[PDB]
């Protein structure tokens, strides 16, 4: 939880 | 494992079809943690899921924010070169 994640 | 060069092809209507995590904020490198299916980073063959991005088309994103690399990958367009390692 402490990650971002993004698509791109 | 080799630092490898890769190149995907993309068209202007899509995505890299690619998701990242990490950034120098975190203490962890631009990591790859999807392909999309069907979407340029599946079709290139080259990209896999727990590749570190180390460069694009020569911009350096081993020392960049979460939000710094989604800006710089992003902007590129076209035909496109990634440094990338897998470790």
């Amino acid at each position: 939880s402490r990650l971002p994640t993004s698509k791109i | 494992g080799p630092i490898r060069k890769v190149l995907l092809l993309k068209e202007d209507h899509e995505g890299l079809g690619i998701s990242i995590t990490g950034g120098k904020e975190h203490g962890v490198p631009i990591l790859i943690s999807e392909i999309h299916p069907g979407q340029p980073a599946d079709r290139c063959g080259g990209l896999h899921v727990g590749d570190a991005i180390l460069a694009v088309n020569g911009v350096n994103l081993r020392d960049t924010k979460h939000k710094e690399a989604v800006t710089i990958l992003s902007q590129q367009r076209g035909e496109i070169e990634f440094e990338v390692v897998y470790v």
